[PDB]
């Protein structure tokens, strides 16, 4: 819609005032920051990065809509059968007394 | 030399007759793909070693400067050590065609490279293969030709309840 | 006036009421094509394309074409 | 003075079009082609004999027997392949042999 | 240096075919370069004589490519499926015949699904021959 | 497998090398809004947002060529396929959609985020995100799947109404010698009346559902387009 | 120009020449660019230096500015000349032909051959080194001409056609400038008058938000290859470093007055390389001594000052403009007395035309007259 | 976009211009088959197909 | 059905048929033709877009295994959605 | 015989302008016209004083 300006340096609150999902993670749980993905939502809200939360999203429905549909459906393993044909491990060994043709030299 | 063109037709061919695929062969394969995913990672790799090393003093600045996301402090000191060696030293910055080709050029001569001595390796693999496969990529370099029925010609190996063509 | 959905365009008046008063008609110099003229039926006296040809004429022709094509075949058939 | 399309040839401006006017619009036309070309390309008989056909598949000749009988005819002459080796037939020329005089 | 890309290089003269040209530019322009004859995105023009002449012809060669090309298959697999399932059952008949066959054919087209149903539906007790016929 | 076909457009095609061969004026246009995308002054994009001017015209043409003739009986829909409307809309929505992802601005999808700040991320926004990106995709199967429906229905009514109109014309119309001949004439008036609204309602549908066609195409441009004040 | 014979000849004799005379301007081109390079990073402001980012306010593209990323080193005279300048400039122009045929020729192995037989054929794309006598760098000059001439005004008209459909500008002086600006080359514009377009532009569009095909065609006019055009920052970056060293160039002219003392071809090529002067017009001292002068009082006092030029693609637009030949007619005006409509004259005219005619012919106001009379009767017995 | 042309006034001036001229003949043969098809298609001495029952579409396309 | 039976192209003139199989080996034949000249090093951009990306699909198509079974592409009859062979 | 319109069209259109309609160049100079004796009159009048003074 409307044009947007990038926040300045002093502009950005602090991130010790970002909630995650239960709590904030301050001193002592800096660390859980990195596996909490709300409060990196909401980090991200803060610091006015909103695009790390839409661009992931939209291009993965791109990639499902062009070209991961089609090959699911037309390459994709279906559910296996109850009775399984399991490979013997029989096939394509030469048979006895063969006189395989001389590698290149 | 140009192994592709010969390599080709024997993929085809192995495609059309993956029945008599022993699991070596299966196994050459997924060597292969894993190679090729190696290289790729390799060459990305290089690729951003390029891309950073070429980025502009202002740039390198606000990518690895304030604000912090997390502002746990290990990021803090690691975008500070990183833009104090990239600022430490001059670095030949090009803009336009001239970083393009310093990115890329290195790149795609590395993956290439690696990609084509990989089919090589796969050649002399399938050439020392003791399957009707390995059979198959003799045969083709020695006549230059691709000799399909050859599993049932020469009679490979079949399943017990399955050799019954062969009775004859 | 219309013909299905085909009308008839009519020009605006360019005139006003005083300027047209004092226009003198002689239609003794228009065309022959033209004279008693009337927009509601300005083509009655126009000539026809083709002298003794009828429009219902051709309405018949069309008729007597499509009696051909329907009924040739009884009178002419042919095998498969 | 000099404009693409009243100066140049026609496949010139077609190229030009389609290159510095429309080009992201051809490479997805192109990409559409091939996926088409590549999973849309095939009909089975039995799919033609259902649908194949204005009227329906006339049964009473088989054109689809007659056209893969030419198409195998055409391809065993040209190729020299001899239908009776073994194994197209899964038996020994001598027990074909001894089938034909049983039969 | 082969070709040129440029339309300026002619490749005929000027007064090359300029009769005919000239003749089949006056049967475009008379009609179509007129105030009134405004198209509608270039496919709707505005002049109605256009209409009445162009509707007319399109439907005339439409229905006859129709008749002789399209519905022809259908009466002819009417004729060789009721009538012996062969072509030269079919042509073992008579002229009169194929044409009684094909203007049934016809009615059964002008029925539609608006028509009694007794023209496929055979009723009980019927003596005519049914599907097993010619089996 | 390779069928070789033909389209219907042959004899429009001689038409309109016949008329076309010297230039002539237009001035009215099915979807007129892709020339004017701006209409407060001063308002400039640096984004080629006209670029879909000639595309826009171009498929009008051709649209307007196929469906508007088609209701000239036996004329042919040679194009009259579901999955080939799909590739034409794929085609048209998704270059467009590369054109401004490859732009490689990912602020340009701030928007998609709906909502301020108060709301909560995760469990409305997000979700609100999630359904926007789909309705994209949506909005494209939509507008294809409205294209293929309408011709289909429309074509399907008009051929059953004449079947019928033809069925108590040709078999019924004796009834104008007989004593129930009234009955016989308000059928046919009704049946008049009923084939000139259905030409109208097709002529304009057919008209209005081309001008739905461009206007998708040109919004989901709209969505993404920024424009700066001249100062 | 298109190709030809002859100078596929020519070309094909002086190939190998040619090249060597190509590395050996590129040996000298590399010194004196270490030089300048040397100089701009000793010397050069921070932001110069850092290579500032510059985004634009929609969609955050980030390209060069001229205010930043541009820097005139006044004092460039102590290192290197200007005929070193004017060499450099010369050879980044072959060198980027030169670039573009041999990622070609890598690109496509030994099916190169035939386009680089096309290539030869004409004097457009080929290095001026290919050029051993006179008359053969004469002929090179005119294609170069020709293809600036062929392509200026469609970058003159994009850049006018968005301007007034999307702005207008604030005040008379303004309107008059913008409207002298894009005057053909056959009258003489006033660098005064057409000035305040600088500004005014620069409120419309910066040098840092130039569009990608107007960047095109500006770099079709400046003898630039554009393909693979890429992003837009690869030739802008060209024309950036371009047009830094004719400005470094003209602030050492302008502060030595060497052009006074320039010769005669000297001062040619120093306005050809600015695209004030095209080969074809045959233009003498005066004429080649009052256009340059013009240039520098369009370039205004601050450029000395401060040496901070006008808007980059007002700049280009003026200079350019030279290339804007009047639009060519040719033929007596005896052939206005033809007729075009002659083929029609044995259709005559039908029912309608003939009505059309007689209403609004000579008797239109006796028609109308009648017409309005007859109605007016007609709706009153109504009544 | 009918904006302009020849109108006639009624059916007696359709022979003023060749192209109405055409029209009217289309009309006339429009019109015209459907009494032919009435006709040929209610004859008394038109017979159903004895084989009639042996094949239909209706079996064809089930 | 009959209705529906109206929205068919009305021109079409001939069908032809060929087989995956024959027409992928003519193209490949076509490739090495053209690519295999010394003048073209197998380093070109040009020789890596010809043979990278169908020596990646082919070896994807090898290196699978599927615990499901995937009908032949070019069966005689493939409407039996109870008979995939 | 009218070149400049013709070459100002084309130009225009190739380079994507599609559009036939210019109000602000319109506006620009739309009440542009030859001016009466008297106008001429007082803006000599106006031009002999700038230079006097
Ligand atoms: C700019 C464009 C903008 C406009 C976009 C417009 C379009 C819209 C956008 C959306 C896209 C629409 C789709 C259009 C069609 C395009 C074509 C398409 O879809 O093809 C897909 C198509 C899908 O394949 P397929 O044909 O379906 O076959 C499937 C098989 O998997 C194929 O098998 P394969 O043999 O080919 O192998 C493929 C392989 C591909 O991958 C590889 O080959 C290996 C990896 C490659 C890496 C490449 C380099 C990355 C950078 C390296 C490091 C740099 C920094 C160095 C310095 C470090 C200092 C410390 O992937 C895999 O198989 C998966 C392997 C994953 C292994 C995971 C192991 C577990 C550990 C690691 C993960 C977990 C970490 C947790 C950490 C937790 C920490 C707390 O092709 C592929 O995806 C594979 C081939 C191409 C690979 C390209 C690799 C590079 C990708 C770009 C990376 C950089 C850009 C992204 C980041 C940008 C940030 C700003
Ligand atoms: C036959 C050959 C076939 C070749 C195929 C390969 C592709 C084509 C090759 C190249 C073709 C020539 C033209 C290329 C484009 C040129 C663009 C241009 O003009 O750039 C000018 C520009 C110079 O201008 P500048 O002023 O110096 O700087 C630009 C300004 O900063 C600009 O400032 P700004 O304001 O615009 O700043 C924004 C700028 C900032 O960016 C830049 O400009 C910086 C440079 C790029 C950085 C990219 C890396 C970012 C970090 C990646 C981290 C990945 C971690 C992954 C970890 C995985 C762990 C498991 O742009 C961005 O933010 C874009 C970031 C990239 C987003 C990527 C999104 C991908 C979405 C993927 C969706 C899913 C895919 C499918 C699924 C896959 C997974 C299953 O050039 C560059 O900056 C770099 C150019 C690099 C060119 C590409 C080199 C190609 C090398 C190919 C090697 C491999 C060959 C394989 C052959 C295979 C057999 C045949
Ligand atoms: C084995 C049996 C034979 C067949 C072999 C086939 C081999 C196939 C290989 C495998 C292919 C696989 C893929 C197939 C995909 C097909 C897809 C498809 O059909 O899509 C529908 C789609 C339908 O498009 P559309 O919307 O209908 O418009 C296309 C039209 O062509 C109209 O579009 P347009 O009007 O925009 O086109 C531009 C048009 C602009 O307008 C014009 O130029 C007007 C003329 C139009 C001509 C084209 C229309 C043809 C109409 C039907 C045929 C006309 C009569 C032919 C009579 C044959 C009698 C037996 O100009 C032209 O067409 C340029 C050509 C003009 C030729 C003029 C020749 C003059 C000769 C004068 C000689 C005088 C000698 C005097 C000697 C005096 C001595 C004293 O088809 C296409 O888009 C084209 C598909 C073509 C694919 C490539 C096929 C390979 C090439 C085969 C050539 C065979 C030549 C040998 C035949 C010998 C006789 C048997
Ligand atoms: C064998 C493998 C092949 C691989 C496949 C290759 C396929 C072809 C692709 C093209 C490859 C390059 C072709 C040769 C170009 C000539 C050299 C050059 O850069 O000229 C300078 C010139 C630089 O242009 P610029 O705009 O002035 O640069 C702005 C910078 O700010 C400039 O910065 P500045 O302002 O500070 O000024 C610096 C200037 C100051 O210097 C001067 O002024 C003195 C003159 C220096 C340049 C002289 C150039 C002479 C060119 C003509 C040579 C003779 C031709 C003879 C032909 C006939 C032979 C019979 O010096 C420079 O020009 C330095 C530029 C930076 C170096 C670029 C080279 C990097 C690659 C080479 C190293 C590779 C290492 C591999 C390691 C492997 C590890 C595993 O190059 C160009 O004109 C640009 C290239 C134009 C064609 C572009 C085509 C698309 C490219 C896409 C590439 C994507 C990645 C690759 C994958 C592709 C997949 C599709
Ligand atoms: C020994 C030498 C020294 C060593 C080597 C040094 C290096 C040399 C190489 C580098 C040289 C660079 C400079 C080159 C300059 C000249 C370029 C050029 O061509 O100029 C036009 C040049 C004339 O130039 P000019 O007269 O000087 O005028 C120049 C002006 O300034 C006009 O200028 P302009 O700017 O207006 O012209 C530009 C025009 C240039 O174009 C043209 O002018 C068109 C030229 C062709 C026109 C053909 C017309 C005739 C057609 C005939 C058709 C057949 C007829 C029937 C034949 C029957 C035979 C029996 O347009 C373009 O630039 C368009 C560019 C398009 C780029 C396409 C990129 C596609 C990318 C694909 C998408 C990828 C997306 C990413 C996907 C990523 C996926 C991961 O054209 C010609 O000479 C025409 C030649 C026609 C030849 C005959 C027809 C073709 C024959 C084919 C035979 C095939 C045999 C095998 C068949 C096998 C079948 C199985
Ligand atoms: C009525 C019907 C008539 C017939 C119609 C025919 C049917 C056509 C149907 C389809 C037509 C449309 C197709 C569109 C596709 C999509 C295009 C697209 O997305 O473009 C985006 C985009 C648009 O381009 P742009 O740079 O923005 O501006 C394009 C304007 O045209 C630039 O214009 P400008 O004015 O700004 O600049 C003018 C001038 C400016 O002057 C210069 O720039 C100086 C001279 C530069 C010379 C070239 C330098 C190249 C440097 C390296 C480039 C990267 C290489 C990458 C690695 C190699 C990959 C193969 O440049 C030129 O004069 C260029 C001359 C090029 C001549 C060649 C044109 C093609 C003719 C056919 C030859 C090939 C036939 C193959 C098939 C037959 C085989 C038997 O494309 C690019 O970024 C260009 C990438 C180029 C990559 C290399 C080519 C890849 C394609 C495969 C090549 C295969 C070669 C096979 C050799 C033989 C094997 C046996
Ligand atoms: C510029 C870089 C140059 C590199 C040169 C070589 C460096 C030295 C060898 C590197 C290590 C190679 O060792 C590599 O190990 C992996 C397992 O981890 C093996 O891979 C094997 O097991 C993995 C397990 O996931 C399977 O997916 C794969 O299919 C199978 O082949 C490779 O077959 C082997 O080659």
């Amino acid at each position: 819609g409307e044009l947007f300006v990038r926040p300045k340096l002093e502009e950005i609150p602090p991130a010790d005032q970002c909630r995650g999902f239960f709590g904030p993670l301050n001193d002592s749980l800096k660390f859980l920051r990195l596996l909490d993905i709300k409060w990196m939502m909401n980090r991200a809200v803060a610091m006015r990065r909103e695009y790390l939360i839409a661009t992931p999203t939209l291009f993965t429905f791109i990639w499902m809509f062009t070209w991961k549909g089609a090959v699911i459906y037309f390459w994709g393993d279906r559910a296996p059968p109850r009775r399984m044909d399991w490979n013997t491990e029989e096939t394509g060994r030469l048979p006895l007394g063969f006189k395989p043709t001389p590698a290149p030299l | 030399t140009k192994y592709e063109l010969k390599m080709q037709y024997f993929d085809e061919w192995m495609i059309r007759w993956r029945k008599f695929q022993t699991e070596s062969d299966w196994e050459i394969e997924k060597g292969r793909q894993w190679w090729r995913r190696f290289n790729m990672a390799v060459s990305g790799a290089l690729f951003c070693g390029l891309v950073l090393y070429t980025s502009g003093t202002a740039t390198l600045k606000r990518q690895y400067g304030l604000p912090h996301f997390f502002d746990i402090g290990v990021d803090g000191q690691a975008k500070e050590t990183m833009l104090k060696t990239l600022t430490s030293r001059w670095r030949y910055t090009p803009q336009g065609y001239g970083r393009v080709l310093i990115t890329g050029v290195p790149t795609y001569i590395l993956f290439v490279t690696l990609e084509h001595y990989r089919e090589r390796r796969r050649m002399q693999q399938y050439l020392q293969q003791n399957t009707v496969f390995g059979e198959q990529m003799r045969r083709l370099l020695s006549t230059g030709k691709i000799e399909e029925y050859l599993p049932v010609n020469i009679k490979a190996t079949l399943p017990a309840s399955q050799q019954a063509i062969y009775n004859y | 006036y219309n013909m299905l959905v085909f009308r008839d365009p009519k020009r605006r008046p360019q005139l006003s009421e005083e300027e047209r008063a004092k226009v003198v008609v002689n239609q003794a110099e228009w065309p022959e094509e033209f004279k008693d003229f009337d927009p509601d039926d300005p083509y009655k006296n126009s000539p026809e394309i083709i002298k003794g040809m009828s429009s219902w004429n051709l309405f018949l022709w069309g008729v007597e074409c499509a009696f051909i094509y329907q009924f040739y075949e009884l009178v002419f058939p042919k095998s498969i | 003075v000099y404009t693409r399309w009243k100066c140049d040839r026609l496949p010139v401006f077609q190229l030009k079009l389609f290159t510095q006017e429309y080009p992201m619009h051809a490479a997805v036309g192109i990409f559409t082609i091939i996926f088409l070309w590549k999973h849309m390309s095939h009909c089975s008989e039995e799919t033609e004999r259902k649908y194949g056909w204005w009227a329906g598949y006339p049964y009473w000749r088989d054109p689809i027997a007659r056209r893969n009988e030419t198409k195998y005819k055409q391809m065993i002459i040209n190729n020299d392949v001899d239908i009776t080796h073994p194994k197209w037939t899964g038996c020994s020329v001598e027990q074909l042999e001894e089938l034909s005089r049983v039969v | 240096v082969l070709f040129s890309t440029y339309r300026s290089s002619r490749l005929v003269s000027k007064e090359f075919l300029h009769g005919p040209v000239m003749r089949f530019r006056a049967l475009g322009e008379y009609y179509f370069q007129r105030a009134w004859n405004g198209t509608l995105n270039w496919a709707l023009p505005g002049e109605y004589r256009l209409y009445a002449v162009m509707i007319p012809f399109i439907y005339f060669y439409h229905r006859w490519h129709n008749d002789h090309t399209l519905d022809r298959d259908h009466v002819e697999k009417a004729m060789i499926m009721r009538w012996g399932g062969t072509l030269e059952d079919v042509r073992k008949l008579s002229a009169k015949d194929q044409l009684r066959v094909r203007c049934f054919t016809d009615i059964e087209k002008l029925y539609s699904a608006y028509g009694p149903k007794d023209t496929y539906l055979q009723p009980p007790g019927d003596t005519l021959p049914g599907k097993d016929f010619y089996r | 497998m390779f069928l070789f076909f033909f389209c219907d457009l042959f004899w429009l095609r001689l038409l309109l090398c016949m008329y076309y061969c010297v230039w002539s004026r237009l001035c009215f246009i099915v979807y007129f809004n892709c020339l004017m995308l701006i209409f407060d002054f001063l308002l400039f994009c640096l984004f080629d947002l006209y670029l879909f001017v000639g595309l826009c015209l171009f498929l009008l043409l051709w649209f307007m060529l196929f469906n508007l003739y088609s209701l000239i009986l036996y004329y042919c829909i040679t194009y009259l396929n579901l999955y080939l409307l799909f590739c034409i809309v794929f085609l048209l929505y998704i270059a467009f959609l590369f054109l401004f992802c490859f732009l490689c601005d990912f602020f340009l999808f701030n928007n998609l985020l709906v909502g301020d700040s108060f709301m909560d991320v995760f469990f409305i926004r997000f979700l609100l995100c999630f359904l926007e990106c789909f309705s994209l995709l949506c909005r494209c199967l939509s507008t294809f799947l409205r294209l293929f429906c309408n011709l289909l229905s429309s074509h399907f009514l008009l051929l059953m109404f004449f079947d019928f109109f033809y069925f108590i014309f040709v078999f019924f119309f004796y009834g104008v010698f007989c004593y129930w001949f009234i009955l016989f004439i308000f059928v046919f008036c009704f049946c008049l009346l009923f084939y000139v609204f259905l030409y109208l309602l097709d002529l304009f549908a057919a008209i209005l559902q081309l001008f739905i066609f461009c206007n998708m195409i040109l919004q989901l441009i709209m969505d993404f387009l920024l424009f700066l004040l001249f100062v | 120009m298109q190709g030809s014979w002859s100078v596929l000849k020519k070309n094909c004799s002086n190939f190998f020449p040619g090249l060597l005379a190509f590395a050996q301007q590129t040996q000298e081109a590399y010194g004196i660019w270490l030089r300048i390079y040397n100089r701009q990073q000793k010397y050069g402001p921070t932001d110069f230096v850092e290579q500032s980012e510059t985004f634009s306010p929609d969609y955050h593209k980030r390209f060069h500015s001229q205010d930043k990323n541009m820097w005139v080193d006044k004092e460039l005279c102590t290192e290197v000349s200007q005929k070193e300048v004017a060499r450099l400039m010369t050879y980044k122009l072959d060198m980027w032909r030169m670039a573009h045929c041999a990622g070609a020729l890598l690109a496509t192995g030994g099916y190169a051959i035939p386009f680089g037989l096309f290539w030869l054929a004409n004097d457009t794309w080929v290095p001026s080194s290919f050029n051993l006598t006179g008359e053969e760098l004469r002929a090179w000059r005119e294609a170069q001409d020709l293809y600036r001439y062929r392509s200026a005004p469609s970058y003159l008209t994009d850049t006018k056609w968005h301007f007034d459909f999307h702005a207008y500008p604030w005040n008379e002086t303004q309107e008059r400038a913008w409207d002298d600006l894009f005057e053909k080359n056959d009258v003489r514009r006033d660098p005064k008058v057409v000035r305040p377009a600088a500004e005014m532009y620069d409120g419309f569009i910066k040098f840092e938000l130039i569009r990608r095909k107007s960047l095109r065609h500006l770099c079709r006019s400046m003898n630039i290859p554009t393909f693979p055009m890429l992003a837009r920052l690869c030739n802008g970056t060209r024309v950036r470093d371009y047009w830094n060293l004719a400005w470094c160039e003209d602030y050492m002219v302008i502060t030595q007055r060497l052009h006074e003392s320039m010769t005669d071809e000297e001062l040619y090529d120093y306005a050809w390389r600015r695209y004030l002067a095209p080969y074809d017009k045959n233009l003498n001292r005066e004429q080649l001594m009052e256009r340059v002068e013009d240039y520098f009082e369009f370039l205004g006092p601050d450029f000395v000052a401060h040496g901070k030029a006008p808007n980059l693609v007002i700049l280009t637009n003026y200079v350019l403009g030279y290339y804007n030949d009047p639009a060519y007619l040719e033929g007596d005006i005896s052939e206005l007395d033809k007729n075009d409509y002659d083929h029609l004259a044995s259709w005559g005219k039908d029912a309608f035309l003939r009505r059309l005619e007689f209403e609004n012919g000579p008797l239109r106001d006796q028609v109308e007259a009648h017409t309005q009379r007859l109605l007016a009767e007609r709706a009153a017995i109504a009544k | 976009m009918l904006l302009g042309g020849f109108v006639p006034r009624r059916f007696s001036q359709f022979n003023r211009d060749p192209c109405w001229m055409f029209f009217i003949f289309s009309v006339g043969f429009w019109l015209g088959e459907y009494p032919a098809m009435m006709i040929k298609y209610n004859a008394r001495d038109l017979v159903y197909d004895p084989h009639r029952y042996v094949w239909s579409h209706h079996d064809d396309h089930h | 059905s009959n209705p529906a039976d109206h929205f068919r192209p009305n021109l079409k003139a001939l069908t032809l048929y060929a087989e995956r199989q024959h027409y992928v080996d003519r193209w490949l034949h076509v490739k090495e033709r053209w690519l295999a000249p010394w003048y073209l090093p197998w380093w070109s951009p040009l020789f890596q877009l010809g043979t990278w990306y169908s020596q990646r699909s082919r070896n994807l198509f090898l290196v699978e295994n599927h615990l499901s079974y995937r009908p032949y592409k070019f069966r005689r009859n493939d409407e039996d959605r109870n008979n995939p062979y | 015989w009218c070149p400049e319109v013709r070459d100002r069209a084309e130009l225009e259109v190739d380079i994507t302008g599609w559009q036939w309609w210019s109000p602000l160049e319109e506006r620009r100079l739309l009440p542009v016209r030859l001016r009466s004796v008297n106008e001429v009159r007082e803006i000599m009048s106006k031009t002999q004083a700038k230079k006097s003074a």
